[PDB]
């Protein structure tokens, strides 16, 4: 999990949309100016909550390091979600939205592991939270995250 | 870009 | 594991990280 210089530069441009005066910090007033400029109207309490979620040192404003930490963490989340979606679609060989036992057995072989049907069936049972005998996308997400 | 960042700031 | 077999979750985590 890491960012390139170019990605950091883009996040600095995003930061500058919020840091209205260019001092290097985002205040609740600056975040509220942005939101109002988009037709929103959050309360002061809501704005402070949003600052606090990113404000790691508790000083009441968001600096670029704090902003970057947050954008990096969210980027890591988005990238993980895409990797899991791609892996799901590879397993769902016919594209019908469900991994069958035969698809699981064939795709694991293709990915480098030889399973018996005994093993395959056990894996389907482990994943199957809706009792339909197949692994759907949500079930696959739950296995890949726990 | 504004919308993108706000999604991440939303509670 | 569950008894002598690997859990599905273990296999999937490894395949993704490969
Ligand atoms: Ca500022
Ligand atoms: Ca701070
Ligand atoms: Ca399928
Ligand atoms: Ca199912």
């Amino acid at each position: 999990d890491q960012l390139t210089e170019e990605q950091i530069a883009e996040f600095k441009e995003a930061f500058s949309l919020f840091d209205k005066d260019g001092d290097g910090t985002i205040t609740t007033k600056e975040l509220g100016t942005v939101m109002r400029s988009l037709g929103q109207n959050p309360t002061e309490a809501e704005l402070q909550d949003m600052i606090n979620e990113v404000d790691a040192d508790g000083n009441g404003t968001i600096d670029f390091p704090e902003f970057l930490t947050m954008m990096a963490r969210k980027m890591k989340d988005t990238d993980s979600e895409e990797e899991i979606r791609e892996a799901f679609r590879v397993f769902d060989k016919d594209g019908n939205g469900y991994i069958s036992a035969a698809e699981l057995r064939h795709v694991m072989t293709n990915l480098g592991e030889k399973l018996t049907d005994e093993e395959v069936d056990e894996m389907i049972r482990e994943a199957d939270i809706d009792g339909d005998g197949q692994v759907n996308y949500e079930e696959f997400v739950q296995m890949m995250t726990a | 870009k504004f919308s993108e960042v706000l999604k991440r700031l939303r509670l």
